[PDB]
């Protein structure tokens, strides 16, 4: 896994940290640069999920 | 459908967030909603489990490992299984089109007995409410009430020619408002204010709309309905009567334009507050006797609130709503 | 880009010579103040009082006074909400109807003047019997009959 | 996105209500008439040709055309941003009379009518 | 970079009053 | 078959007056685009000052 | 070319049908979500729509019906019965890209509806064109 | 002049007038008034605000009391190179350039806010007299029209 | 599919599953929601509504996850780009193994004339 | 008469104007101004032309076409007159409307030169510096601009002088008297309609127009010309 498992922790803690400020914001502007943290958050979940997902049936070789 | 759904937290997931609905009729439009889709989450789950099983059971290490070989079985042709999975999809939508032609005849006819109709007029951006006709039994005086102005219908009649002869549209004028309505009692909105429809409880009612320039729609999510408001209605050949049976509840309720009409459309709401038949008739008498007098006040001698509360006016500044606060307040 | 949340046309005020005091909030607003004195002798204040108090208040205009100066303006019933008191030097009036529909009330109005300056400004309360507002205005002469006047060598 | 960013909270955050209107229609229309249907017919030039065992379209000529009015159809629905006023506001479906003169008088309502004319 | 004789007035506009003389 | 200089609808030249569009003929618009162009650069030298459109 | 000349009779006949059944419907039938009376655009819609199958299917039967047995239309070619000429194919040509341009100003003088826009680009258009369709047979210089 | 006006004046002295009640038609004061018309920098444009927006003005420094009541006085020759800024945005009171698209500032002293001027446009002081007439109470404060060397600031 | 006939080249899988979950994730979490928020009484085309409604959570989920979807584009754009120039060379007319269709009995790219031999 | 034109005018407004003018003309913040005191000029010239109702907010409202009738703009200038006055229409000695009675103070069958002439000098000093000689149009600020003068009729001509539409300025019959107005809408419609004694205007634009002309195709032509009688090897 490695990396995978290093991604779902680093998007966690951008997910949770822009959960916490779109609640301080909060319908002011800055509450979408609030909802873009919280996707970039998603999106590395994603990728870390995305990155298991092809090492669980890996379709290449490294040759 | 007269079926009434599941119930529970299960009716309450299978009606998918639609309203319970404040009408005979959209009691059942919201029947018929449950069930259809009662019948579409089978086929979804049914069908989505045959795209999990292509991934878990067909797949080609999991055939390697147990030694199917290289190739499956090179079958492409099933003339009974591909007649009846057509065949049974026929059988489905035709039984599917028998209850919906059930719901649209009886939510679509006109022959409910109206003992109130409104006359409705859409403009760019707000509405305007009439009484156009109220049967004697909760009438002003008691004698079956006719609304129209007639000197200001006279004058919007009188606006189908132009003397000074510019008449393009088959002989009329291009600016023509006579399909417009006028009456005595109106309620009119403002950006300042939201108009208030105020009705009664337990009759049936009618509604007459039209708009003054472009199409609108009169969107009340708790009818479960919606239709189309457009200029001359009758060279659209465009039905522009509805009724309903009764409302069942009285209370307030929000109602919306549903149909795209320019910059304000989405500050085009309107409110349904529904009251008690004799509160009706006593609503409909002040607003008869002292013509002057405005909706609120009437509001508040029947004993309501002055102004809309399912919804609110937008504050018109075009930038102090930047931080949240896009609603002001009355008293 | 012009049709932001800033455009010019939202921008854009009555192109007319008065002021105007009152919000989207303030119950009574004043339209197109103006102290209008004429070129023979006789002055006034043009104003429209606008009740739009939601609590249903009446507002009865109890006095005007421009830089101290007491205005005479004839008998006025309160303005109810919705209802709007038009006031304008007697000449002006004339010009005019009274409508019968909604609701609109025409009041002559007169001033002393005690020697006021075209161009300038002065500042003008209004006093309800709920109130008060004041608003600067300027000094401005009133409109001529369109297409009429020629001037001349003299 | 845009639209979504400004749908995020009640207020109109940095949006009105004209570029909103504008905005939706041109997501409409260019999603639909210049992403849609060109990539369309580019899979089918590419792979039919050799789906069929042709070494040619028929027309090639006439392929070049397509391919050069689309991309000029493109541009010409786009240009309305570039005015003042801004693009065409009436939603991707032109409904009537909201799109006459009468009812919506910029230059981008034009563009749009032969954008789509073009593509 | 700039005219060094361009400033704004320091002193803020009074909301001052006019009038002339008459006969009366 | 087509007017180039309709100085009858301009008028006499006066210090005062302007029109809108009062553009130079095509072989000089480029001088006018770059006066155009050019921003607001001047510079103040105590005494004395070089103009912008320098 | 057999199988795609008599498929387009398919639509035909259902489009035919579709419009007699909605022309008669719209006419007579009544509910009380629609005026009665004839509705015209559908009408014309469908009746021209099954007109372009008619067109299609009728013209490629008429051609089939004289076109001898090709390799492309028989289930045991071989791959050698096609070997000769297939045909003349441009190999390049700039004019498409220049009638695209000439549109472009067309359009954009609709647009703005200056008469010197739409004249110049309607002269662009039919020079584009025929600059197009004279292409392949420009003569060789005489000098 | 209404709340929202611009009129193009010139410097008329006493003993050009002829009209009003002291009007002769025999007195000829044409060529004189002409040659006012046709000096380079004698063109000022007066311009009348409304009362909403004179109280949004900016003065410039030295130069507070240079209007009458709603009344300012520009000169309309361009600080850039030297044509009429006849161009007079009544809402939003920009005075436009039509040579270059020079911007200036009505209710900030003329101050440029686009185009290729750098220098405020000169204002006049004015008044009016005994007689009920607008007259310059004084000359411009700074030399007019375009820069050149010799120009301070 | 078509990436290795259009260029002779393969696309690297695991950004390309990135792109997939990206997008699918995105997707769902933007639109999903939606259902409910429309059956709840919101209109489409609105720029603006109160927070009386009700709708603010659903359109707040909504954008989180449509600013998820827009993302899903970088990984594809990456993969195309790089792909394009460094990718896998394709050594055989069908680097899937089992192509059905005629464009897999010719190379990859095709000639000129997309076949030097025909089947 | 006045009291069914101020109904049927208020009847109209209350279904096309209500939501920017406010139900007492007294103007919504940003939407639209208060009306208190334009006059029946003002929504003649608006009506009437077309420019209102605007329907999106921008730079500038521009004209379009109209959505009342002309005797429905009276009926709506009625009412709004009520609430305030302010400056009214031109009528000529019979009590119509005036039109072609404006084209000059000296006005009679025809246009005189002389009002022409003044009616230049007018237009030169007042107008062309926005609307460019003769009328044809200009760019302002930021997406604004002065139209051409060309749709306009006389009656519109002198309204648009009395009410100041948009960024134009207010010239009332004080500052430019009755026959100086006349002598400008003199002017206007003389050059209007007097096609130029040396062939096509080419729009009277100015230079740019004959630059374009020559610098594109007529040195195209005689490229194609020098092509004809030489050789391309
Ligand atoms: C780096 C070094 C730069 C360098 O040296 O450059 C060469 C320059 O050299 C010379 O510069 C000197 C000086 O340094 C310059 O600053 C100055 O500008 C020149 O004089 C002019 O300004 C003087 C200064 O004005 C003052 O006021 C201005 C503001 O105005 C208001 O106040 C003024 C008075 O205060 C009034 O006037 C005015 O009306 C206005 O007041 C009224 O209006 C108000 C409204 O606003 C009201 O409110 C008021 O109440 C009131 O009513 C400010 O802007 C100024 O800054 C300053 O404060 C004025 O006093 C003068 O009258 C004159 O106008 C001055 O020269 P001079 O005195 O003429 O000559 C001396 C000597 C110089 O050598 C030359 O000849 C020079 C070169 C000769 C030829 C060169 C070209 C060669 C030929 C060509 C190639 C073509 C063929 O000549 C001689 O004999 C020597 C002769 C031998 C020389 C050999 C060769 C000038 O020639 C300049 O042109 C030249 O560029
Ligand atoms: C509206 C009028 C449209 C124009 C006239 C009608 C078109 C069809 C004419 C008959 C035909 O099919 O001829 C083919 C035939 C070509 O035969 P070929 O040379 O043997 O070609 C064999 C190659 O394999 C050919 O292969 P290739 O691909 O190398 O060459 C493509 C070529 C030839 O293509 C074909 O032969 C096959 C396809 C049929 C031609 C039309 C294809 C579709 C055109 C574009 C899409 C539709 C446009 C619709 C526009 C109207 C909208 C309302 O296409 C064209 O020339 C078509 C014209 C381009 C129109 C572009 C749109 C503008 O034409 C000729 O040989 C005759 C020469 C003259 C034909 C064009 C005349 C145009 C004159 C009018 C210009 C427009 C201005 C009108 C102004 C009105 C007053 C203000
Ligand atoms: C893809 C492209 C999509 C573009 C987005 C379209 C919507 C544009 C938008 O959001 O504009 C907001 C508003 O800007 C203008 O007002 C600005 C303030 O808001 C307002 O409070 C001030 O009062 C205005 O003050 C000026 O205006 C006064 C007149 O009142 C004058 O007294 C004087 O001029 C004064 O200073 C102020 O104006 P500026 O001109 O200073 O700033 C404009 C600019 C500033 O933003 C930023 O720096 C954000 C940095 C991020 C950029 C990247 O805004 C924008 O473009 C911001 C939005 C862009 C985001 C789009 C996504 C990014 C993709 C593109 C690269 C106004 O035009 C309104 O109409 C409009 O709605
Ligand atoms: C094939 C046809 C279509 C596709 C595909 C499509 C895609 C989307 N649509 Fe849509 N659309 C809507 C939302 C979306 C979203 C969110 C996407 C998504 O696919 C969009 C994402 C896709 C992208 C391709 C984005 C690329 C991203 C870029 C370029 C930026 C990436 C960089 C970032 C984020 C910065 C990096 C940051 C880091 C931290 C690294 C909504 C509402 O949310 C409405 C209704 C609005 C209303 O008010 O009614 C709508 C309306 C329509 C209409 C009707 C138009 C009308 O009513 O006039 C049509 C026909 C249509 C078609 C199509 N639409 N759409
Ligand atoms: C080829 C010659 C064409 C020519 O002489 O152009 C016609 C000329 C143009 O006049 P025009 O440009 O319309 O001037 C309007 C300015 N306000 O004048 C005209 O348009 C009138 C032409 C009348 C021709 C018919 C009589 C012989
Ligand atoms: C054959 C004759 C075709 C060529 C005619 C060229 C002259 C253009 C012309 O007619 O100009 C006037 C025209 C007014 O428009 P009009 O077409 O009369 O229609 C009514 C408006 N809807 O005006 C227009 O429609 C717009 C013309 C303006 C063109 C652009 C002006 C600004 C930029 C020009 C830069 C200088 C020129 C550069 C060209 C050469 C470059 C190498
Ligand atoms: C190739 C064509 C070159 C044409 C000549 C351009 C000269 C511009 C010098 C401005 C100096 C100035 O007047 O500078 C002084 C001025 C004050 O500077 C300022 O306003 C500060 C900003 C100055 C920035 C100038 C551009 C810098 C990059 C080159
Ligand atoms: C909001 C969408 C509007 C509606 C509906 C109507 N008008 Fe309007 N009007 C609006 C604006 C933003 C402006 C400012 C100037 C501009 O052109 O943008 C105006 C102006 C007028 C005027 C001129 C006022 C003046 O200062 O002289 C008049 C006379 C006027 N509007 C009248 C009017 C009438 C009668 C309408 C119903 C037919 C109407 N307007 C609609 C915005 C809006
Ligand atoms: C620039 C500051 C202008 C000056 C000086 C004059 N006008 Fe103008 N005019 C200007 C604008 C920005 C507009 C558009 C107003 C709108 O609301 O659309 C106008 C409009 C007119 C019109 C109306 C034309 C029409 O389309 O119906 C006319 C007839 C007109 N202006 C005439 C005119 C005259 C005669 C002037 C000199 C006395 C004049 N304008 C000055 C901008 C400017
Ligand atoms: C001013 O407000 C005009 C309208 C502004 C709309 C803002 C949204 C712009 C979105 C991008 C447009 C791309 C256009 C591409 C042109 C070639
Ligand atoms: S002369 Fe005024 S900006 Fe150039
Ligand atoms: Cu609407
Ligand atoms: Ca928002
Ligand atoms: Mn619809």
């Amino acid at each position: 896994m490695g990396k995978s498992f290093a991604l779902l922790v680093l998007g966690a803690i951008i997910l949770a940290g822009g959960v916490w400020y779109t609640i301080e914001v909060g319908y002011s502007v800055m509450a979408i640069v609030a909802a873009l943290i919280m996707a970039a958050g998603g999106g590395i979940i994603t990728w870390g999920l995305a990155v298991a997902a092809d090492v669980n049936s890996p379709t290449s070789h490294k040759i | 459908c007269e079926v009434a759904p599941p119930g529970g937290v299960l009716g309450d997931f299978l009606r998918m967030g639609w309203p319970d609905g404040i009408t005979p009729e959209a009691v059942a439009m919201g029947n018929f909603w449950s069930w259809v889709w009662v019948a579409a989450w089978i086929i979804g789950i049914i069908m989505w489990g045959l795209f999990l099983t292509a991934i878990f059971a067909w797949g080609a290490k999991r055939a390697e490992k147990r030694g199917e070989g290289e190739f499956p079985k090179q079958l492409q042709y099933n003339v009974p299984l591909e007649l009846v999975l057509t065949i049974v999809p026929i059988i489905i939508v035709m039984v599917l089109f028998f209850f919906t032609v059930q719901t649209q005849d009886k939510v679509t006819a006109l022959d409910k007995n109206p003992e109130v109709t409104v006359d409705v007029t859409a403009y760019q951006w707000n509405w305007k409410f009439g009484y156009s006709e109220i049967d004697g039994s909760l009438a002003p005086g008691g004698q079956d009430y006719q609304g129209s102005d007639p000197e200001r219908q006279a004058a919007a009649e009188a606006s189908k020619k132009d003397p000074s002869g510019d008449n393009p549209i088959h002989g009329n004028s291009k600016s023509d408002v006579s399909y417009l309505e006028f009456n005595r009692i109106e309620t009119l909105g403002t950006t300042d204010e939201i108009p208030v429809m105020v009705l009664p409880v337990n009759t049936p009612i009618e509604f007459n709309l039209a708009s003054a320039d472009v199409a609108h729609s009169f969107w009340v999510p708790e009818f479960l309905f919606k239709r189309d408001a457009y200029a001359h209605p009758e060279a659209n050949k465009s039905q522009r009567v509805f009724q309903i049976e009764e409302i069942t509840e009285e209370g307030a309720f929000v109602g919306r334009c549903a149909e795209m009409c320019g910059t304000y459309h989405a500050m085009m709401n309107f409110e349904l507050r529904v009251v008690d038949r004799d509160s009706f008739a006593e609503y409909i008498s002040f607003r008869d006797s002292n013509p002057d007098a405005t909706n609120a006040q009437a509001l508040e001698h029947i004993g309501q609130a002055p102004y809309a509360t399912s919804t609110s006016p937008f504050v018109s500044d075009r930038t102090a709503t930047r931080d949240g606060e896009n609603t002001q307040s009355n008293a | 880009c012009s049709a932001g949340q800033i455009t010019q046309t939202s921008s854009q005020v009555a192109a007319v010579d008065g002021n105007q005091a009152g919000s989207a909030n303030d119950p009574v607003l004043v339209r197109d103040v103006t102290v209008h004195l004429t070129t023979d002798g006789e002055a006034g204040v043009k104003f429209t009082a606008i009740n739009q108090d939601t609590s249903h208040t009446s507002h009865t205009l109890e006095s005007v006074t421009v830089d101290g100066e007491e205005v005479e303006l004839d008998d006025a019933e309160p303005i109810e909400r919705n209802c709007s008191l038009v006031a304008d030097i007697q000449s002006e009036l004339d010009l005019i109807e009274e409508p019968e529909v909604g609701c609109i009330q025409h009041v002559a109005t007169s001033l002393e003047n005690p020697g006021f300056a075209y161009g300038g400004v002065v500042p003008v309360e209004f006093v309800f019997d709920t109130g008060a507002i004041t608003i600067d205005a300027t000094v401005s002469a009133p409109v001529l009959e369109s297409g009429v006047e020629n001037r001349e060598v003299g | 996105l845009l639209i979504r960013a400004e749908l995020f909270t009640p207020g109109l955050q940095f949006l009105s209500n004209e570029q909103f209107n504008q905005l939706f229609t041109m997501h409409g229309t260019v999603m639909l008439l210049l992403y849609g249907t060109p990539i369309v017919w580019g899979f089918a030039n590419y792979v039919l040709p050799l789906q069929i065992g042709a070494p040619d379209v028929a027309f090639p000529r006439l392929n070049a055309f397509g391919f050069w009015i689309t991309t000029v159809g493109g541009v010409a629905m786009l240009t309305g941003f570039l005015t003042p006023g801004g693009a065409a506001d009436f939603g991707w479906t032109m409904y009537s009379p909201l799109s006459d003169a009468i009812h919506s008088p910029g230059l981008g309502s034009d563009m749009w009518i032969v954008g789509v004319g073009a593509t | 970079c700039s005219p060094p004789h361009q400033q704004d007035s320091p002193v803020q506009r009074t909301n001052e009053i006019l009038t002339t003389s008459q006969n009366p | 078959v087509t007017t180039i200089n309709a100085i009858w609808n301009l008028g006499p030249y006066n210090p005062s007056q302007v029109s809108a569009g009062s553009q130079p003929d095509v072989y000089m618009l480029w001088t006018d685009g770059a006066a155009r162009v050019m921003p607001a650069w001047e510079l103040y030298l105590g005494n004395y000052t070089i103009p912008a459109v320098f | 070319m057999k199988s795609s000349a008599k498929l387009m009779y398919g639509p035909t006949v259902f489009m035919a049908a579709m419009a007699v059944i909605y022309i008669f419907a719209t006419m007579h039938v009544s509910d009380g979500g629609s005026v009665k009376g004839v509705e015209w655009v559908g009408s014309v819609a469908l009746v021209l729509s099954a007109g372009l199958t008619l067109m299609l299917g009728v013209y490629l039967h008429f051609t089939e019906v004289r076109v001898d047995v090709l390799p492309e239309d028989w289930e045991e070619a071989e791959v050698a019965d096609k070997a000769g000429t297939l045909g003349f194919f441009s190999p390049s040509s700039i004019w498409p890209a220049a009638m695209s341009g000439a549109v472009g100003f067309l359009a954009f003088g609709v647009v703005y509806f200056h008469y010197w826009m739409i004249a110049v680009g309607l002269m662009l258009l039919i020079f584009t064109i025929t600059k197009l369709n004279l292409q392949y047979g420009v003569p060789k210089e005489k000098h | 002049l209404a709340a929202a006006s611009m009129e193009t004046v010139f410097p008329l002295p006493a003993e050009m007038v002829n009209d009003g009640a002291e009007y002769d038609p025999a007195k000829d004061v044409y060529e004189h008034q002409m040659h006012s018309v046709h000096g380079p920098r004698n063109a000022v444009m007066l311009i009348r605000l409304r009362t909403a927006d004179a109280e949004k003005v900016i003065e410039r420094e030295g130069q507070e009391s240079f209007h009458y009541g709603d009344y300012y006085a520009y000169s309309k020759i361009c600080t850039h190179i030297g044509c009429p800024t006849s161009l007079y945005e009544a809402q939003t009171n920009r005075i436009l350039c039509p040579c270059h698209q020079s911007q200036f500032d009505a209710l900030h002293y003329g101050k440029p806010v686009f185009g290729p001027a750098a220098r405020a446009l000169p204002q006049l002081p004015i008044t009016v007299d005994e007689e009920g007439y607008l007259i310059a109470a004084g000359n411009f404060i700074e030399p007019l029209g375009p820069a050149f060397w010799e120009r301070k600031s | 599919f078509w990436f290795p006939k259009m260029t002779g080249r393969m696309m690297d899988e695991r950004l390309g599953k990135i792109h997939f979950w990206l997008t699918f994730v995105g997707f769902h979490g933007t639109f999903l929601i939606q259902h409910w928020v429309g059956n709840m009484g919101m209109p489409r085309r609105y720029a603006d509504y109160l927070d009386s409604d009700g709708f603010t959570i659903y359109n707040q989920i909504s954008t989180v996850f449509s600013f998820l979807l827009g993302l899903s584009v970088i990984p594809f754009i990456w993969n195309v780009f790089k792909s394009w120039r460094y990718g896998e060379l394709v050594t055989v007319d069908d680097p899937w193994g089992y192509g059905n269709s005629l464009e897999w009995a010719t190379s990859c790219p095709p000639p000129r004339h997309n076949f030097a031999s025909l089947p | 008469d006045d009291q069914a034109l101020i109904s049927e005018g208020k009847d109209l407004y209350d279904v096309a104007c209500i939501t920017c003018h406010g139900v007492n003309l007294q103007g919504v913040e940003d939407r639209g101004p208060s009306l208190v005191g334009v006059g029946e000029g003002a929504v003649y010239f608006q009506v009437h032309s077309g420019r209102m109702p605007i329907l999106r907010n921008e730079a500038q409202a521009e004209r379009k076409a109209p959505r009342y009738t002309e005797a429905q703009t009276l009926a709506i200038a009625a009412y709004v007159a009520a609430n305030g006055g302010g400056p009214g229409l031109v009528y000529n000695e019979d009590g119509t409307l005036a039109m072609e009675e404006l084209r000059g103070e000296n006005y009679d069958g025809q246009i005189t030169s002389a009002d022409v002439a003044r009616g230049g000098d007018l237009f030169r000093l007042n107008c062309a510096s926005c609307h460019n000689f003769t009328g044809r149009g200009g760019a302002l600020s930021s997406g604004k601009y002065a139209p051409n003068l060309d749709a306009a009729n006389e009656q519109e001509i002198y309204q648009a002088m009395l009410t100041g539409p948009q960024n134009m300025p207010k010239f009332s019959d004080r500052q430019l008297s009755a026959d100086e107005k006349k002598d400008i809408i003199a002017f206007i419609k003389s050059t209007k309609e007097t096609p130029s004694p040396g062939g096509y205007s080419l729009g009277s634009l100015g230079p740019v127009a004959e630059g374009l002309f020559m610098w594109v195709f007529g040195i195209l032509v005689l490229v194609a010309a020098a092509m004809w009688i030489g050789s391309r090897s």
